[PDB]
């Protein structure tokens, strides 16, 4: 069916399905770059008109749809040609749906290579290495910050209900 | 996309520009195969109903044009299969080798007449998707038919062009009940008018090799094979097959029917067809539905059953008889799709196992067995001495009423149920039989003017024996004569009675 | 390839096969699974994921789990290394005993084989039990069931026969345990030692045990099924044997069709259904025949699910089968054992033509005289006799010598029973009959027949029950 | 820690949507941030669809689950002796805890067969109609069927306080280890459940494994597989284990629902099918183990409560053809009075004489088939139609020794008191007496023969078998105490 | 059944038969279980008309009741008032059969009309059955009650 | 487009018609299509209207504009009915016009 490259990211989201796509497409021809950045431009590009209700709107009617993407994305050379599933997509209604897919794949080459705390204990510090909670402790053990409330403040919490809990 | 085929290998491609793409048309890949179920992805364009073929070297039935693939019913294995499978249309529909040399044969239902001697290649083919015929295509059956099995031909007198119900649970010789019939039918089959030859087809839906090797072995004993096509879908054979095994031979029957010829089809059973079609229907994740079974099986057997009609002589006038086949669980046929066939048949034919463990073979419950027809496929041989037989065999019953704890209302009525019962020795047919119309109506004419409640019952059976081939033997003459008339003639009544009587006497004494 | 555990929902592992694809069937074996882990493919899914079942101990795994698939089916030893053995799905002394080396290996599907390999005819082999043999006279390498509830002496009677069948029968035998429970080996295997006929002074034993305990994976118990039958395809075919293949108990098999089926996405059909029964079926009852290499007679032991055999499954099974015992849960609730169902322990074999009509006639007179019996049961019930001519009282006193006539003791189960058990050669039962029917018998105490086998000794045993 | 938290990624009704351990061990529970515990039973590529064990409301999404990294163990030991746990094996009970803090896998496995080994055991129950008519062994699995408050309990209780004496005896042999699993038991009843084995304090030798009327469905669902593995332990260390499970009805219907909830389907009574695997899996395990395990047992009494009687109910069809036999208790006769109420009829163990005691069996032999022929005589007569002397006598005999079958609540016999008090009835001593003057008699005649002829008797179980002598000297004993009873 | 269940609701007349009827042989196989119109009711029909009509439909209940012991049981069981009201029954049931003409093939007994003053005075008479110098079932199929009079003297 | 107090509809020949918006509907509402009908909303749904409708159509057809009336159903309620036959929903079908009823009550 086509013997392909479906690498970290990966999950299926069935955005992450989406990712996928290009988690072998982008991926191979390495027009990963490309279309990674690509897609960080056309988020926000997106999402006003060029997405709303002056888009999205089934009230649009789908070829129309095409034709203001096909008048959207070959609107933009941002997907010169990674456009036509997106002018599939776009026929297949997941348009409101791409944050997702960007996020997964543009993680499944970022998260494609990172790391994010995740843990009994404060961060959101985050990471672009697979190797990691030895580096980032000392970024911690560096910086002070977040929420506190962000992650585990082992405290309230833990320990917090402590005595409570043996009575 | 979206449920469907969100693949990245499909995906994965649309990308770059909706590129890579087989055929989808008339040729699609395999998009995913498990369960036999295969939607294949592409063939998209494609025919509805088209029978594709499988890189597996099966077939399949493109069954389902979805959107996004086409749900392919494999017409066979599927360790076979793997996705990716170049499906290719075949461009076409089934169509089924039609012929006649597959009377004589064993088939599957592809047109192999295969039987582990394997085919003999019925040159000629033929849609099976064939509809059932119009009012002018048609025309009534006046024409007789013939089972040799004297109740049947009696009391439930046949014709040829039906659509008959046959129910009961199994081997009661349940096929039995068929093969005599087969087997009476190979004097027609002898019998010079080709609608006397009968084609028979015997559709096995769903029936074991075993059972059928059994049963083709009677059949070989019988060879009546001859003139006989087994439409052969056993229990091993994949469902569409089995489920195929009907309307295959539906088109061939009606082959011979509107070549003039009469073709009689069995479909045993359909009932094995529900299953797996509903099933088929389910994988497919199309419905179940009443008794677990989507309704237009309904359709399917609607239209399926009227292809058995009795045609005008734009037809050649010819015939495919449906005698349709359910075997019954506990005669259930609140059974949904009993229920539908009870409003399809021109009537139904019940057996009693009762009678069956009593040792009546045949067993049947004649009171419900039943030709809403009737008499316009009579002979007047049969009507003469039927009518009030039926009639007498409705006082045993109603005499049965209180033929429990006592039996005698009065010894006339006493009588009528040592009558019954003296009738009742003729109803019982042992494995094997098929007779002639002269013999029947002989018989029983004696029986019927009461002669036989002098003698007891089962002296009747002994003497039934005795008699027949005794009348056979020297009133060849007067039989030929009530044979040729197709119905009882006076004279011979008189003449037969006087043998009768006196046979009957050398029989008794 | 390899795969990864995608999904354990279920022991139905559905393994995201990448770019391997092998066909449908193929064992894979995970990587990491000491538990030999076959998965048998079962679909392919799409995205070279497949559906697969694991069919050993499952815990540990992990999404993503490697499995290397070993490509093909299960080979698992098929030929005579495994008389004696005990032998589990995978082929696998479960005997325990060092490894079973029949150097035939095998994947354990087969095919229906032809029409003219198969039975075309058979005969009527006699039993020496006189209700069996009489009311289900049996063919040779053929397909009979046992249709019988819950450890009803089910057991008890099969074990009966194989003791007097397989014990007298020389040619080996197969003994399928699907779901068959531990103990219940247990005892038989201790017995099977003993009896000697397993004795490992001979794993050419009459009998193969494959045993296929319901602790089992459903999957795998399913499928202990099949890797019995393809052993005794071995056999048949192969070993050119006269098998006897003893299953107990094809209800299980199918049971862990339809149970498995609603999770393979399918549906699970009427009354929960495989709605794969079918072809289950086909293809189990059609791998077995007589082929005129081997015959494959089979003993299937099949559960009447719920006291239900409108009940799909049994409905189903009819159509395989050639031979019906169906026990009689009042028959066996008289205590009678035979337990039958007498009314529906049968042949199709049953015929004048085949078994000779005296047989068959009697068996007719019976058939009937009960039934006529039956017919009446129902008034007086309530309403007792009298209402009612003697005659009647005679054949229904009758019918009721006969029916303890049909009781016959049981040598084997002198622990349930006390009695010793009788065989009855056919004629002592063909007469016996002729005679009660003769009213030769009738003016006897009813208990005389009452488990006797010989209708001479229900004679011996009138008169001394006649004091 | 990274994925050694995950959140929960949807929760609703007890089916946590799990986001992250993937990582996961199959079949692992879990453990909430309620600190409840889960398993992940399936592992979907997407989430972990986690049975939530407990009930909750108490849950919300994104709530961490964290692995526990763990396959079910349930702590095991002896130290359940002596314990009342809920099915986690943890306390409610409240005394402390356990010392069973080794745990053992409630995914274990039934013996080869190899490493099983028939019965042939005694174990007696203590109870003239159970040890007589079922006389068990051990390992075995039997049904006991019989309903709400038929005494349904108090004949557990008896059986139970019955095996007391064993472990109060040295004799491990006939020591039983007494493995009550309570399903569906509200905590009023197990209150005095409890309480009363308190009270005979054979709860020293005696797991109560409890999960009552309210508890969340899978406890009640592991709690089977719970004792599963635990009685288990008893039997690889050569002790013979009682596991009762009373009641699977309950587990079936908790699963169902369960498995329906899951949107997993079923069939039959509306339950899936594999609660048949469920049960087969679960009941495989009891087992009289080879040699190899100090020939230990888990002699499983399962119990099962009939709806309506009924029993063509495919889950009591299913239990049945695993059992070795079934004990029915028939009800009416306990209104009808008759305690216990049996339907003796149907009440066989296949397995029977295989589970015998040969002391009992020299009465016994005689003795089921006396009232054989005595139900026989139900059977033949017992109407309101059937008599001749012969019969009057196992009438009435028989009668008389219903009575002794008869048996209160909250108390089982030494089996020579049960040879004893049979015994005089067997040779026809009683039948002088009407059914009304047995039970006292036998009360009178028991503590007669327990004052003086505890000699013969203790005897009578010594020789482990009767012989003339202790016949004898019971005829004179028991014929002139009777006469001595009676005058 | 919900279909014929919500069909009754659209109703205006409605035969409604029995199959048993039908089975009795009877041809019209009827069974006024709600064969109506609602349109019935004395004014509206006579009232005669109406009137016969209950006392009809009356009769033949309270015999239907005994009725299965004779269904397995012969002309046996009765008090003879009863056997009164069994003749009549037997006889209304008879009068209510019509011959089919359109059917000659299948009956052998040619169809028959009574317009309506005839079928309530028939009735009427048989309500009054002087039709005992008469035997009952001889009085099957007939258009006039007349012609079934005539039908069976001829058989004596 | 106006998904407040009108909605499209989203499909039809369900004789319901989903209907995208409405979206400041109330629960309960009497709407009112575009084909004349008057349907309600039922169904609040997140993302579409079933609305029921409010009598029978063939009329209707997608993207119709289904504009709120804004009102929950009330049908005339008074007095005046005596001698009067109406339609359900409390106005006539008498054939004798209307009704007295001047007032309608929820």
């Amino acid at each position: 069916f086509a013997k392909l490259v479906r690498p970290p990211v990966q999950i299926y989201g069935i955005e992450g399905r989406y990712a996928t796509a290009l988690y072998s497409a982008a991926s191979k021809q390495n027009k990963l770059e490309q279309v990674e950045k690509e897609l960080l431009r056309v988020g926000q590009i997106l999402k006003e008109p060029k997405m709303a209700a002056s888009l999205l709107n089934p009230y649009v009617k789908r070829s129309v749809k095409v034709k203001s993407l096909s008048d959207m994305t070959a609107k933009e050379k941002f997907s010169p040609l990674t456009s036509n599933l997106i002018n599939l997509l776009a026929e297949n209604g997941r348009l409101t749906n791409t944050p997702a897919v960007i996020s997964a794949f543009s993680t499944m080459m970022s998260v494609h290579r990172g790391e994010v705390p995740c843990t009994v204990t404060t961060a959101s510090a985050l990471d672009e290495t697979t190797l990691t909670e030895l580096k980032t402790v000392l970024k911690s053990f560096l910086s002070k910050g977040q929420v506190l409330k962000l992650e585990v403040k082992i405290d309230p919490s833990i320990m917090g209900g402590m005595i409570v809990r043996i009575g | 996309k979206t449920g469907t085929a969100e693949v990245s290998s499909i995906l994965e491609e649309r990308i770059l520009g909706a590129d890579t793409s087989v055929d989808l048309e008339e040729t699609g890949r395999v998009l995913s195969i498990g369960d036999g179920i295969a939607r294949v992805h592409g063939l998209r364009n494609v025919q509805a109903e088209e029978m594709v073929e499988f890189s597996s070297g099966l077939k399949g039935m493109s069954l389902n044009l979805e959107p996004d693939n086409v749900g392919v019913v494999v017409f066979g294995n599927d360790k076979l299969i793997k996705e990716g499978d170049i499906v290719k249309r075949t461009g076409a529909i089934v169509d089924v080798p039609v012929g006649e040399e597959l009377l004589g044969r064993v088939v599957d239902a592809l047109g192999n007449a295969i039987d582990g001697k394997g085919p003999i290649g019925s040159k000629a083919r033929r849609r099976v998707g064939l509809k059932a015929p119009g009012i002018i295509p048609r025309i009534s059956v006046r024409e007789p038919m013939q089972t040799g099995i004297k109740a049947v031909d009696s009391l439930v007198p046949i014709g040829r062009g039906q659509r008959e119900l046959i129910i009961g649970d199994r081997q009661t010789g349940k096929t039995s009940i068929a093969i005599d019939t087969i087997i009476n039918q190979k004097r027609f089959n002898d019998g010079t008018d080709e609608k006397k030859k009968l084609y028979c087809i015997y559709v096995a839906i769903g029936q074991k090799r075993s059972t059928v090797a059994q049963l083709v072995k009677r059949l070989t004993d019988a060879d009546a094979m001859k003139y006989t096509i087994v439409v052969s879908a056993t229990a091993s054979d994949a469902a569409p097959l089995q489920y195929l095994a009907p309307y295959s031979g539906c088109s061939m029957g009606e082959y011979f029917r509107d070549n003039g010829k009469h073709a009689l089809i069995i479909y045993d059973d359909l009932s094995k067809q529900a299953v797996a079609y509903r099933q088929m229907s389910l994988l497919l994740r199309r419905p179940p539905g009443r008794e677990a079974y989507p309704g237009d099986v309904f359709y399917l057997h609607s239209r399926l059953l009227e292809r058995a009609a009795k045609m005008n002589d734009a037809f050649g006038g010819g015939s495919l008889t449906a005698l349709p086949v359910i075997e019954t669980q506990a005669g259930d046929v609140s059974a949904y799709i009993p229920t539908n066939v009870i409003s399809i048949t021109d009537g139904q034919i019940f057996l009693e196992t009762e009678l069956f463990y009593k040792g009546i073979r045949p067993a049947i419950n004649v009171g419900l067995s039943v030709s809403r027809v009737g008499s316009a496929a009579q002979t007047r041989a049969m009507k003469q001495v039927a009518g009030t037989m039926k009639l007498e065999l409705a006082q045993y019953r109603e005499v049965a009423a209180f033929a429990q704890f006592g039996s005698d209302l009065d010894a006339a009525t006493q009588q009528l149920l040592s009558r019954g019962v003296r009738l009742t020795e003729l109803l019982k047919q042992g494995q094997y039989s098929p007779m002639a119309i002269e013999e029947q109506v002989a018989v029983i004419y004696a029986g019927v003017r009461g002669y036989l409640d002098k003698l007891e019952p089962s002296k009747i059976t002994k003497f039934e024996n005795a008699f027949l081939s005794h009348v056979i033997s020297q009133h060849q003459a007067l039989l030929g004569k009530i044979r040729t008339d197709g119905k009882i003639s006076e004279e011979s009544d008189a003449k037969l009675k006087e043998i009768v009587t006196n046979f009957l006497a050398g029989f008794e004494a | 390839t390899t795969g990864r555990i995608v999904a354990v929902i279920g022991a139905v592992v559905d393994v995201q096969f990448d770019e391997g694809l092998p066909p449908i069937l193929n064992a894979l074996e995970v990587q990491g699974r000491e538990t030999r882990l076959v998965l048998e493919v079962a679909q392919h899914l799409g995205e070279s994921t497949v559906r697969t079942i694991a069919m050993d101990g499952t815990e540990g795994l992990v999404r993503g789990q490697k499995v290397l698939d070993s490509g093909a089916p299960i080979r698992i030893p098929v030929g005579p290394e495994t008389l004696g053995r005990i032998m589990n799905v995978i082929g696998e002394p479960i005997d325990e005993r060092g490894p079973i080396k029949t150097k035939q290996f095998a994947a354990i599907h087969a095919e229906a084989p032809e029409f003219v390999e198969m039975s075309v005819e058979q005969e009527i082999l006699v039993t020496g039990i006189k209700v069996v043999d009489l009311l289900a006279p049996y063919a040779k390498g053929g397909k009979i069931g046992l249709f019988g509830g819950a450890g009803v002496g089910k057991t008890v009677l099969i074990m009966e026969l194989i003791n007097n069948v397989a014990k007298a029968h020389g040619g080996y035998s197969v003994f399928a345990g699907v779901g068959e429970r531990t103990r219940e080996g247990n005892d038989l295997y201790h017995e099977m030692i003993e009896s000697g006929v397993i004795n490992l002074k001979d794993a050419t034993s009459k009998v193969a045990l494959v045993y296929g305990q319901m602790n089992e994976p459903p999957g795998a118990r399913a499928r202990v099924a099949l890797t019995g039958l393809t052993v005794a395809e071995y056999f048949r075919d192969q070993e050119g044997q006269d098998v006897l293949l003893f299953i107990d108990n094809i209800f299980r098999f199918t049971q862990a069709g339809s149970e498995v089926s609603a999770l393979l996405g399918r549906i699970p059909s009427a009354v929960g259904y495989q709605p794969t029964l079918a072809t289950d079926m086909g293809t189990m009852q059609e791998r077995i025949t007589t082929t005129k290499k081997g015959s494959i007679t089979s003993v299937q032991a099949i559960y009447v699910p719920a006291d239900d055999l409108t009940d799909p499954a049994p409905a189903t099974t009819f159509a395989h089968l050639d031979a019906t015992t169906v026990l009689s849960r009042a028959i066996a609730e008289l205590g009678i054992y035979p337990a039958v169902d007498p009314l529906d322990s049968t042949s199709r074999i049953m015929d004048p033509n085949i078994v000779g009509s005296e047989h068959y006639d009697v068996a007719r007179g019976v058939q009937k005289i009960l039934q006529d019996y039956k017919s009446l049961q129902d008034i007086i019930a309530i309403l007792g006799m009298d209402e009612l001519s003697e005659e009647d009282k005679l054949t229904v006193s009758r019918a009721r010598k006969i029916q303890r006539f049909l009781s016959q003791p049981f040598q084997v189960a002198e622990v349930f029973t006390g009695h010793l058990g009788k065989l009855v050669p056919l004629k002592e039962t063909i007469k016996g009959f002729q005679q009660i029917l003769a009213g030769e018998y009738d003016h006897l105490p009813e208990q005389a027949f009452y488990m006797v086998g010989p209708i001479e000794e229900a004679v011996a045993k009138a008169d001394k029950l006649a004091e």
